[PDB]
Parts: structure tokens; C-alpha cells; sequence
RNA sequence: UGAGUAGUGAGAAA
RNA sequence: GCGAUGAUCGGCAGUCUGACAAGU
């Protein structure tokens, strides 16, 4: 359906830094930071401006959360041209690219990892995108990696670990501004299989509750993939 | 055997290898490496068997890098030559992949066990 | 006085508090929303700015395991003239370290601090003058990379990405050497069109007009180390009775250059040829042993990683190198290749007829076999053991197929 | 009178451009790893080959070694501060020493053809004088020898009549 | 196991 | 203070198969 060549019209998305390719098929899309390459095989298409040859990166619904997460319609994103992001849980470039795409140039993504093998391929990654800068360290700790981060508009955490509510408390308090951003991508099995899914999620809001952040929405990525929710919510210090 | 992690319990790896019997006798069973490879990079698999007694184990280390990107549950089992038997076949199997089928008669076992595996994972 | 130990990638800095229980307080957020309240409040004592990036990581290691640095010490003692003050550290640890040291200076690391050091870290590109924030993510992305690299134990001989360069490298020199080696033969031709029949050798043909440089020169020079005696009498012979016509020193000279450059791509060509060799049996020991090291290497190039080489199967590796034949035959029904790239393997060659398909086959799977060990083996020796057994087995397969 | 000397030269010359940029962008890339901003401060390939055979390696760096650097080339550009500047902080993985071996004598082979081509370049001006004072002194040494290739000979050329050299 | 390396030619300016 | 030494007019394009084979 979506070949190479195939001729389609591109359209802003209505968040800032994300794009809609039309066409007989739907697809979305990411300005590439990198023209001439894909970070993961994604698909690329190609548009003459005046003229200068510009060029746009694919986005994987299935592969990236928060791509999916654009589809079921989330209402605010904090992630957006000119933003400082601490993605936490970078294991690779396949999201942490597309984070780099939206910020642009101006913005900084903070791609945080503790796996050793992700970690180098992450790195080969930022060479490409300066405005990334990885740091292949444990993220229970912030304290470790404090030096080498500056603040940060919002956080984005898709660790997969049970107690990643006590990670995003350190590091939002750490780093995150106040009323920042706090975006989440929660996955039931990894914290308690035993119970529901819906139990899963209701606790992790009220352990976001305790810590100062407020949930502000939520939404669950099927068809996508399944027993998953992204929490959106902000920080007040007060 | 550290590199072979995580891996399957007695109990467990009897109800896998119920599996791969079953699989294999309704078809739904690819063996060997390479064609497990296969079944990763066409996203047709629910789950991968490895056995963790293979050597060198690394020939087979490949599938966890590929299950783990492609988000695919799986497990080791101690033994390679009692998975060859449960394929179904004369030589040993160092790994298996279970074809993605939701119409097949064996489908609601199957399910069963890769919740269990991804608990185990 | 209160102190806050404030680390960032360029150095340590030391920053006066005037409050002594500045971290005590309630409204530090209110305190401390901007530039100018925070620079009122905080002052730099001293700055111990990292030198060099080895320094810098040496000190970033420090910091990590909570160990206090010479660099951090010596700055610390700079401020010792000041009797009982208080030291704000962002960790427990590095603030145990800082106490063991005897200081005299009440070491405080507490949450309410951390309002501190989170207010300091929304303005540092004001608080600290001379450096801007672009040149602050320079040494971030740095340091971090610098930091990744041990961590990760990266080593600078097991990178496959020179193989991809080298090679590619490689076969560039290889046509550029021959175009040279076409206008030299042609340009010296002039003076003398009788050598390229003579001497096929382009390196040797140059050389020649390096030894001598005009026809007359020719009776009197030795080309004994370039020819052998029958050849080198035979261009002497031709020197004489040749058709070239005479040219001038200024037109011998250039030509010469070129006689200079033409032998010097043969000595770097040659030198690359054994820079990649030894990449080879230090990245992909097991496969040079089985397929080779030029053949290991359009392998590794075409995939454009030897993890995606790894990752392929190996039906992929025997026709890695065949895609508009595969592809032809594909659409129109037609019988597919056999052999791709691994064709001119040497184990190819010692088969014969059918059965040079059947070791393609048999080949292309033990590559397989070999290369996820070249590419996965996190401890892997530097020997290539698997790669011997694997031909060992290829050899008895291609005995008993060819009796 | 004999003109084949220049048309070699300019079916040399342009070779050795294009094939002077064919090795000297992978000079970038070898050395662009180890610490890669330089080929971003100096975009003039030339000029690139020799501060990385003076610069080899990044760590170095002194005051002394900044008036060499800034020696070659000049200062007006400012390169020579960015340079020590911005070694001190980059991330450039540093490379093993046989990799900047290769880097500094693949280097050095730039040099080498550039160096030539400019000596090839006087010897055709030198030519064209000699051959074609009239159609060198009227359009150039560099233009005349084209338009005497294009006409595969300089007897060819005057033999062809205004409007066909023109459109030659 | 199977399986392809041909510009025109005297006007122009006033 | 004119002119024959020259006026004028990315596509094709999709990365093969998978348990038998050889002997008396």
C-alpha cells in the first residue's frame, strides 16, 4: 500500500512538530532531523520545497508507544519543538529518533538506559542526532547521571520495571520544571500480572497522586497493543 | 549455563514441550534456527523455544536480541535433545518457533502457556 | 557559611550561600524561580574546570562511585580558611566521603537541598559566565560518550565499521589505480609506445620510466630488480627501433610524478590490504577462517553491519550477492542462483560442477554459524576455533561429495 | 608544436579533481569519528588533510600547538581557538593507532595528488604560453586547453569555422 | 533436498 | 567619430525452499 515512490500530501498534525501523510492510506510522520537515512528500516518520504529536498521519517504505531498513543488521540503532549525531554528507558533510537525529530534542532532529548547492549546502539544513534545525548545509566539512581542533565520540560518514562513510579519521583524531582510534564507508558504485566488491568493502572495514578504529579488524562493503546495506558499528568511542586 | 536465562523450571518445560508435541503434530511448529529466525522477521511467531544445553549456546543467541525487539515472549529449555523429540524429529533442535495461528484447534493451550512465560520472563 | 558542591561537565564549582541554613528553609522554590536571586544568593568561591577529557572522566567516575577526586580536594581546601561552615552536597555518599576527609565543614545532604541544586540547575548557563548553553550540551554529549565507552568496555579493535570503510576504500583504489595506470601508458606511450605490450604490470610499467626516463637513457640502466632478463632486454631492444618521439625535461618531469604516484598507490594499496586482514581476524576471526577475508568483508559491507549480517539466515548469505539474478528468475519462473557473493569463496572453487552449489548451501549455513559467534560473543577469544571445525566439516562434506 | 601534451593535462587535471575529493571526503569520515567537528570547521578538503596530519590526535593540544595550527591557514576564520577550544570538548571516540596510521598516510596520499595537480596545473599554463600565446593570453591557459581537446586538435580548432567553435 | 555468478550573410546608426 | 578581421536576424523492486540425501 505505502511504497517508497508513492506520491502523498503532507499536512501539520494538530500537535506542533508532528505530520500526517494523506493518501489512500493514513500514515504519520516525523520531520527527519538526519535526511538520507533511517534509523530502523522505517519508511521515508521525500518532498521538494522550495528547491530544497526535505525529507520525512515514518512513524510505527506497532514499534513506538507514543506514536500509538497519537492515533487513539491523546489530548496534550508535552513533547514539542524547542523542549527539553528526559526519555527514560531509552533502550534504542527507535522512539528516542522520533522524540529528537519532534523537539528539532533547538530542543534536547535526555535518553536515559541501563541495558549495556541497547546502550551502544543508542549511542551510534546520537552521533547522527546532536541534540541527543545518551546516558547508559540506571535511572533508580538520578544522582549518578546529575551532572551531565540540565532541566527538563517533560519526562518520558516507558520503563518496563515494576517500581517505575519510584523512578519517575526521582528523576521529575530531579529535573522536571515546575508544572512540567510527566508522560508515562505503563504496561500492567511487568508491575502485577496476578491482578487486572484496570487495577494496575488505578494504583499507579494514586502513586502518582502521592508524589506530587496530577494525572490529567488517559488512554489505552489498543488496537495497538494491549492491557497497555499512557498517563499524562503534571508536576506541581506546590 | 548463566547466558541461558531466564530458563524454564521441570514443571514448566514438561507443559512446553506438551506444546511443541502438539504444535508439531498440527503443523503449527517451525524448527531450526535459521527458520525460527525466519518467523521473527515475518512477525508470525508466539513465542520461541531455545534449549539452554546447546554449544556453543551463542548460535542460538541471535533470537533473544530479535524476540526482544519484535516484543516476542521466550524461553530456554535444559535439554536440546528432548526438544528434537518433541518437535517431532530425528535430530536435535537447539530452537522452535510456534506459529501465530488464532484458528487453530490448540490455540487456547497455547495462550496459556505464553502468559506464563512472559510472567516468567 | 554554607557551601553547595555543585558538579557539571565542565568542572567543580564551589558556590557561597549567605544563608548558613539556607537549605532549612520552606520557600526555597519562591526564593529561587530566577537568574538574579540565584546569583544574589549564591556566589562562586572556586572553579576547578576539568582540563582535558580524560581528566573530566576520571573525575565523572570519581563522582559516580561517590569517591572525593584530588581536583575536588584542592578545591575544597581553597575554602578550609573558613572556620565552621556548612558543605550542601547533592549525594549522601559523595557528603560521607567529603566528611571522612576531616573538613572543617558540617557536610549537610538533605531533600530540602535539593531545591537548591534543582534552582541552580534551571539558570547554569547564566550563573556560570564564559560558557553558553550550547557549549555546556558539547561537554554533555561528550563526556557522556566518553563515559559510555568504558562502561560499555568499547574497544577500539573490535569496530566492524572500519571493515565496512576499508574495503569499500579498497575497491576504489582499485579502479582509480587503473585509470591512472591507462593515462600513463598512453602519455609515456607517446615517448615510447612499445612498453605496454612488453610489461603488462602497470607498477612495473611505471617503474620503468622511473628507472629510465628517456629512450637513450635505456642502454646504458639496469632493469633487472623491475623485468627479468628477457624482458628487460627486449624493451632495450624496443628503445632503440622504437616509434616514441623525443619530449622535453618539463614534460618528463610531470610524467615521472606520475610514474612516482602510480607506484606509490601499489605500496598504500598493499598497505590497506593488510590494514583490513588483521581488522578481519581481530572482528571476524571464525569467518576469515571459512570464507576469507576479502570475501568476509563484501559479506559484512553488503549487510552494512555484522549484527545484521548475524541476524540474517543463512539462504540470505548464500545469495547475498545475486539479487537482480534471484529477482529475475523470481518473476519470471525461471530457476533462482546458488552461489551470490560467497562464489568466489576458495571452497566454491575446489567444488566442481552441481556440487558447488551443494557447498554454496553447506558453506553458507556454517558462515552462519561462525558469524553470530564473531558478532555475539561478548568474551569471544581471538582465535577463530569455531571457524576451524566449521571448515574442517565443510572439507569432509566436499571429500565424500566429490568421491 | 606538439598540442597532445595539453589534452593529456586536462584529461589528467579534471581526473585528479574529482578523484582528489573522492579520497579526501573519506579522510573526513576516518578522521571525522576520532573527532569529527573538524570537518564541519574546515569544509575546504585540502586544508582538512593537513591539520589532521598535524592534528592527529585531539588530546593534543597546547598554546605553542595552537600557533602552529593557526600557522597553516589563518586565524581570521577563527578555527584555529575552535579548534583547541572544541577538541578539549567533543565526542569523538578516540581510534586505535593503527587506524590513525591509515588516517595520516591516507591523508598524506591527498596531499601527494593535490600537490601534483598543482604542479601538472603550472606545467599546462606553462604549455599553453608556449603552444597558444594567442588563445591562451585571450581566454585563459585553463579554457584555451578544453576548447583544443573538445576540437581533438589545435590544427582541428582552426579549421572549424566561428559558429562551430562557438557552439564547440 | 531443490535452485540463472553543416545557422544566415550586409547592413547598422542617424 | 561602425561593419566580411562579420551588421542583421525514489519507480520497475518482491530479500529463495525447508527433511530428507548417499550406499549394500
Amino acid at each position: 500500500g505505502a511504497r517508497g515512490g508513492a506520491k502523498v500530501v503532507i499536512e501539520p498534525h494538530r500537535h506542533a512538530g508532528v505530520y500526517i501523510a494523506r493518501g489512500k492510506e493514513d500514515l504519520l510522520v516525523t520531520k527527519n532531523m538526519a535526511p538520507g537515512e533511517s534509523v530502523y528500516g522505517e519508511k521515508r518520504i521525500s518532498v521538494e520545497e522550495p528547491p530544497t529536498k526535505v525529507e520525512y521519517r515514518v512513524w510505527n504505531p506497532f514499534r513506538s508507544k507514543l506514536a500509538a498513543g497519537i492515533m487513539g488521540g491523546l489530548d496534550e503532549l508535552f513533547i514539542a519543538p524547542g523542549k527539553k525531554v528526559l526519555y527514560l528507558g531509552a533502550a534504542s533510537g527507535t522512539s528516542v529518533s522520533h522524540v529528537s525529530d519532534v523537539v528539532g534542532p533547538e530542543g534536547v532529548v535526555y535518553a536515559v538506559e541501563f541495558s549495556h547492549r541497547p546502550g551502544r546502539e543508542l549511542i551510534s544513534m546520537a552521533k547522527k542526532r546532536p541534540n541527543i545525548i545518551p546516558i547508559i545509566e540506571d535511572a533508580r539512581h538520578p544522582q549518578k547521571y546529575r551532572m551531565l542533565i540540565g532541566m527538563v520540560d517533560c519526562v518520558f518514562a516507558d520503563v518496563a520495571q515494576p517500581d517505575q513510579a519510584r523512578i519517575i519521583a526521582l528523576n521529575s524531582h530531579m529535573f522536571l520544571k515546575d508544572q512540567g510534564g510527566v508522560v508515562i507508558s505503563i504496561k500492567a504485566n511487568c508491575i502485577d500480572s496476578t491482578v487486572d488491568a484496570e487495577t494496575v493502572f488505578a494504583r499507579e495514578v494514586q502513586k502518582l497522586r502521592e508524589e506530587r504529579i496530577k494525572p490529567l488524562e488517559q488512554l489505552t493503546l489498543e488496537p495497538y497493543e494491549r492491557d497497555h495506558c499512557i498517563v499524562v499528568g503534571r508536576y506541581m511542586r506546590s | 549455563n548463566p547466558k541461558a536465562f531466564p530458563l524454564a523450571d521441570a514443571a514448566l518445560t514438561q507443559q512446553i514441550l506438551d506444546v511443541v508435541q502438539q504444535a508439531a503434530n498440527l503443523r503449527q511448529l517451525k524448527k531450526g534456527a535459521n527458520e525460527a529466525t525466519k518467523t521473527l522477521n515475518r512477525g508470525i511467531s508466539e513465542f520461541i523455544i531455545m534449549a539452554a544445553d546447546c554449544e556453543p549456546i551463542e548460535i542460538l543467541l541471535h533470537l533473544p536480541l530479535l524476540c526482544e525487539d519484535k516484543n516476542v515472549p521466550y524461553v530456554f529449555v535444559p535439554s536440546r535433545v528432548a526438544l528434537g523429540r518433541a518437535c517431532g524429529v530425528s535430530r536435535p533442535v537447539i530452537a522452535a518457533s510456534i506459529t501465530t495461528n488464532d484458528a487453530s484447534a490448540i490455540k487456547t493451550q497455547i495462550y496459556a502457556v505464553k502468559d506464563k512465560i512472559e510472567t516468567l520472563l | 557559611m554554607a557551601y553547595v558542591l555543585t558538579e557539571t561537565s565542565a568542572g567543580y564549582a564551589l558556590l557561597k550561600a549567605s544563608d548558613k541554613k539556607i537549605y532549612k528553609s520552606s520557600s526555597l522554590i519562591q526564593d529561587l524561580d530566577s537568574s538574579d536571586k540565584v546569583l544574589k544568593e549564591f556566589k562562586i568561591a572556586a572553579f576547578s574546570k576539568f582540563n582535558s577529557a580524560a581528566n573530566a572522566l576520571e573525575e565523572a567516575n570519581s563522582i559516580i562511585e561517590g569517591k572525593v577526586s584530588s581536583q575536588l580536594e584542592k578545591l575544597l581546601e581553597e575554602i578550609k580558611k573558613d572556620k565552621k561552615s556548612t558543605l550542601i552536597v547533592s549525594e549522601t555518599k559523595l557528603a560521607n566521603a567529603i566528611n571522612k576527609l576531616g573538613l572543617n565543614f558540617n557536610v549537610v545532604s538533605d531533600a530540602v537541598t535539593l531545591d537548591i541544586y534543582r534552582a541552580i540547575k534551571e539558570y547554569l548557563p547564566e550563573l556560570l559566565p564564559g560558557m553558553s548553553d550550547n557549549d555546556l550540551s558539547k561537554m554533555s554529549l561528550g563526556l557522556a560518550h566518553s563515559i559510555g565507552r568504558h562502561k560499555l568496555k568499547f574497544s577500539a579493535d573490535k569496530v566492524d565499521v572500519m571493515i565496512i570503510q576499508a574495503i569499500a576504500l579498497l575497491d576504489d583504489l582499485d579502479k582509480e589505480l587503473n585509470t591512472y595506470a591507462m593515462r600513463c601508458k598512453e602519455w609515456y606511450g607517446w615517448h615510447f609506445p612499445e612498453l605496454a605490450k612488453i610489461v603488462t604490470d602497470s607498477v612495473a610499467y611505471a617503474r620503468i620510466i622511473l628507472t629510465m626516463g628517456i629512450r637513450s637513457k635505456a642502454s646504458e640502466t639496469d632493469l633487472s630488480e623491475i623485468l627479468p632478463e628477457e624482458i628487460e632486454e627486449r624493451v632495450k631492444t624496443a628503445a632503440e627501433v622504437s616509434m616514441g618521439t623525443e619530449i622535453t625535461q618539463t614534460d618528463l618531469d610531470n610524467i615521472n610524478a606520475l610514474a612516482e604516484q602510480i607506484v606509490e598507490f601499489a605500496a598504500y594499496r598493499e598497505q590497506l590490504s593488510n590494514y583490513l586482514s588483521a581488522r578481519m581476524k581481530a572482528i571476524a576471526p571464525n569467518l576469515t577462517q571459512l570464507v576469507g577475508e576479502l570475501v568476509g568483508a563484501r559479506l559484512i559491507a553488503h549487510s552494512g553491519s555484522l549484527i545484521s549480517l548475524a541476524k540474517s539466515p543463512a539462504s540470505t548469505i548464500q545469495i547475498l550477492g545475486a539479487e537482480k539474478a534471484l529477482f529475475r528468475a523470481l518473476k519470471t519462473k525461471h530457476d533462482t542462483p546458488k552461489y551470490g557473493l560467497l562464489y568466489h569463496a576458495s571452497l566454491v572453487g575446489q567444488a566442481t560442477g552441481k556440487n558447488k552449489g551443494k557447498i554454496a548451501r553447506v558453506l553458507a549455513a556454517k558462515a552462519a554459524v561462525s558469524l553470530r559467534y564473531d558478532a555475539l560473543a561478548e568474551d569471544r577469544d581471538d582465535s577463530g576455533d569455531i571457524g576451524l571445525e566449521s571448515r574442517a566439516k565443510v572439507e569432509n562434506r566436499l571429500s565424500q561429495l566429490e568421491g | 608544436k606538439n598540442d597532445n601534451h595539453i589534452i593529456q593535462a586536462i584529461a589528467l587535471l579534471d581526473q585528479l579533481d574529482k578523484d582528489i575529493n573522492t579520497f579526501a571526503m573519506r579522510v573526513k569520515e576516518w578522521y571525522g569519528w576520532h573527532f569529527p567537528e573538524l570537518a564541519k570547521l574546515v569544509p575546504d578538503n585540502y586544508t582538512f588533510a593537513k591539520l589532521v596530519l598535524f592534528i592527529k590526535d585531539k588530546a593534543s593540544l597546547n598554546d605553542d600547538s595552537l600557533h602552529d595550527l593557526a600557522a597553516l591557514l589563518n586565524e581570521d576564520s577563527g578555527i584555529a581557538q575552535r579548534v583547541i577550544d572544541n577538541a578539549r570538548i567533543s565526542m569523538g571516540q578516540d581510534i586505535s593507532e593503527t587506524d590513525m596510521e591509515n588516517v595520516c598516510v591516507f591523508a598524506q596520499r591527498v596531499a601527494s595528488l593535490a600537490d601534483y595537480r598543482r604542479q601538472l596545473y603550472d606545467y599546462l599554463c606553462e604549455k599553453m604560453h608556449t603552444v597558444a600565446p594567442n588563445l591562451s593570453e585571450l581566454i585563459g591557459e585553463v579554457i584555451g586547453a578544453r576548447l583544443i581537446s573538445h576540437a581533438g586538435s589545435l590544427t582541428n580548432l582552426s579549421k572549424q569555422a566561428a559558429s562551430t567553435v562557438q557552439i564547440l
